[PDB]
């Protein structure tokens, strides 16, 4: 009767296809990443907040520390608002950048503790106890960080010989 | 090695040359100077760029 | 006409304030630096 | 002189944050040819949730 | 110490001429047929 | 181009009419060719943008570079380019939510 | 499809807080400055950077 | 060689180091200390990109062979500008033919030239017509021609047809 061209050119595309899929069977290690699932677990990791409150908060913790560089919770609110929002190195590095410029900083030295791992906290102890000692802050979080018997009885050891009149 | 590009670089600066002295003057300036096409933006010249042998 | 006639390579502007920094940076950190593989456990000559 | 018009708590707070409290503002006017002082405080209501940058 | 009020100064600092600050270098299965 | 437009479509609906110009055994052959080449090379296949690339971040910042370079400082926008902008803006406002729907958008947009 | 007539504004004299808020939100002031001087005697920029 | 010899002594290539080579190198200009130079080396992809925008964009880039910010700038024509303010007569020649000295400006390094700023906004920030664009867009050909009037407006350069500007 009447012509259908496109039926043809469907029928020899479905043809094709299947040959194909045919050849693709005997494919070795071609992987496939489930849409269900992907979907799924995309809101496994959803939530900072406002991101103009957020980027007028680093803006002006960046002004705090850029008016006053050895203000110890100028750099806390600078690790703190870096740590809640982004990444934790660039909370570690402005811990660090304020440890730096505020020397003698019991709150700096427990931020740095803090935003650092354990392996970047015992240094950062250690440099808290060569700026400020006798600090049972630094004491306490050097002795917290040793993750060990022998070495948290060494450095309870150093605490009791460097401020012995700590309870 | 070009000389064909070369001369069609030169006919091309000339068109150029000839299109702004058309833009500026209504009629055919003579021998208008380089001065006014060649001479730098930041002196207020057009600030062109040529390969030409266009002699001062 | 030669091939280089004219032709200068640019030279990096700024380059005395940029050792300047680096020199303040290298200054800044001397006593991090100093103590930088000094620990408080396993170091002998930490507190002397 | 207005370079402490910018006010704000800044203070840490026991634990979780601390405290992002803005303080009024105000600026410096004051004469020395003729001896005066007028001071425009600036309140925090003005410089909070604006929705603007410092310049 | 308190140091209750801190002044912030917000500007248009920070120009960086797409290169480092300092002079010191900044730089730092498979397809087949089973 | 009304003329080029017309033609293209001409060819399109022939190539519809006509069916695939490619033979299937041909077709076979070639893809047999190019999966024994894959095999040579073992080329481990490129899986879908995982939920914690490490360099996603970086990605989609260099792909919003490239794509706002474009747009040049000109006179004016049309409110398809505004948009557009805009758009860029918001993803280099929040880059994590923009690689979301841009996942989502690839897992699911195939229209 | 008209086209609209040509005719342009009578004078102007309103301005602040009943003309001026349009005037800096959406015709925003720009610098007007560092962007339209040469500087006739220096050269800034490089001489192709364009 | 000379970064491996910078790594001997665990230190950084100093941008005082091979300095000049900055104009030269591998990739036309070398800019391996140009800012983000780890976020761009990480995209691939480039020239392809590049060469595969002509039809994404509707605007001709003469530049499809490389980017400035990726392969770096392969030519410096600072000097050719240099050559050719100093071959015309030098700043003194150049602005004779100009009308720099009826200005009385004695400063020929002090002054500076308003760009695309002579009027308000030239009626940029309006809705005017396309006849009132034109106009405004061919207003900086007048102070062009007014710039170069005398070495244009001589009875040597153009034929004779000397008029006398009433009064």
């Amino acid at each position: 009767g009447e012509l259908d061209m496109r039926k043809i050119g469907q029928a020899r595309n479905t043809l094709m296809d299947m040959r194909l899929s045919q050849v693709s069977d005997s494919v070795s290690g071609q992987t496939v990443v489930d849409p269900k699932g992907y979907l799924t677990d995309l809101n496994s990791m959803i939530p900072g907040g406002d991101i103009n409150d957020i980027k007028k908060a680093r803006l002006l913790l960046k002004s705090v520390r850029e008016t006053n560089p050895h203000h110890p919770p100028a750099w806390i609110a600078s690790a703190r608002l870096e740590e809640v929002t982004g990444k934790l190195q660039v909370a570690r590095n402005l811990i660090m950048k304020g440890t730096e410029m505020c020397p003698k900083s019991e709150d700096v030295w427990l931020e740095a503790a803090r935003l650092q791992p354990g392996d970047t906290a015992k240094a950062v102890v250690a440099q808290a106890v060569r700026h400020l000692p006798q600090s049972v802050r630094i004491y306490i979080r050097a002795a917290e960080l040793e993750t060990d018997i022998r070495a948290k009885k060494r450095v309870l050891r150093k605490a009791l010989e460097h401020v012995p009149n700590s309870v | 090695n070009t000389q064909e590009l070369l001369d069609l670089l030169v006919k091309c600066e000339n068109k150029i040359q000839t299109r702004i002295k058309i833009g500026l003057n209504s009629k055919m300036p003579s021998r208008f100077p380089p001065v006014v096409f060649y001479t730098p933006k930041e002196l207020g010249g057009l600030g062109m760029l040529s390969m030409g042998h266009v002699l001062i | 006409t030669r091939m280089g006639d004219k032709a200068q390579r640019t030279k990096p502007q700024m380059q005395e304030e940029r050792r300047a920094k680096r020199r303040k940076r290298d200054e800044d950190r001397h006593d991090i630096n100093k103590m930088k593989g000094y620990t408080l456990l396993s170091e002998g000559i930490d507190e002397m | 002189d207005d370079t402490n018009v910018y006010r704000v708590t800044i203070h840490k707070t026991f634990e979780g944050n601390l405290t992002t409290k803005p303080i009024n503002g105000a600026i410096f006017i004051f004469n020395p040819r003729t001896g005066q002082l007028f001071l425009k405080i600036i309140h925090t209501s003005v410089w909070a949730g604006q929705k603007r940058l410092g310049q | 110490d308190e140091t209750y009020g801190v002044n912030v100064q917000f500007e248009s600092d920070e120009e960086e001429g797409d290169e480092d600050v300092y002079g010191e270098v900044r730089e730092e299965c498979t397809l087949s047929a089973n | 181009t009304r003329l080029y437009l017309k033609a293209e479509q001409e060819r399109q609906h022939n190539y519809l009419k006509d069916g695939p110009y490619i033979t299937a055994e041909e077709a076979v052959a070639v893809y047999t060719t190019t999966v024994h080449w894959l095999e040579s090379r073992r080329f481990s296949p490129i899986p879908f943008p995982p939920l914690s690339y490490k360099h996603d971040t970086k990605l989609l910042i260099l792909a919003l570079e490239r794509l706002k370079e474009a747009y040049s400082v000109k006179s004016r926008l049309n409110q398809s380019q505004r948009e557009e902008l805009g758009l860029i803006e918001q993803a280099y406002d929040n880059p994590h939510e923009a690689l979301s729907r841009i996942k989502r958008h690839l897992l699911t947009q195939r229209a | 499809k008209p086209l609209p007539a040509p005719l342009d504004g009578q004078r102007k004299k309103r301005g602040g807080r009943r003309y001026r808020k349009m005037k800096e939100r959406l015709g925003l002031t720009e610098i007007r400055k560092q962007a339209n001087r040469m500087s006739f005697g220096e050269i800034e920029e490089d001489a192709y950077q364009e | 060689l000379k970064r491996q010899e910078a790594i001997a002594q665990n230190r950084r290539l100093t941008l005082e180091d091979l300095e000049d080579s900055w104009d030269r190198g591998i990739p036309r200009i070398n800019t391996l200390f140009q800012k983000d130079r780890h976020t761009l080396a990480y995209d691939k992809g480039w020239r392809v990109r590049t060469d595969f925008k002509q039809y994404q964009v509707l605007k001709q880039n003469p530049f499809w062979w490389t980017h400035q910010r990726h392969d770096g700038k392969l030519w410096n024509l600072n000097n050719y500008r240099t050559d050719m303010i100093q071959a015309l007569g030098g700043v003194e020649g150049i602005l004779e033919h100009t009308l720099f000295k009826g200005t009385y400006f004695p400063t020929w390094e002090g002054l500076f030239w308003e760009k695309a700023s002579g009027f308000e906004e030239s009626m940029k920030w309006k809705k005017l017509t396309n006849a009132q664009r034109s106009g405004l867009n061919q207003i900086p050909n007048r102070r062009f021609t007014l710039w170069w009037s005398p070495t244009i407006n001589r009875a040597n350069v153009y034929v004779g047809f000397q008029v006398q500007l009433d009064l």
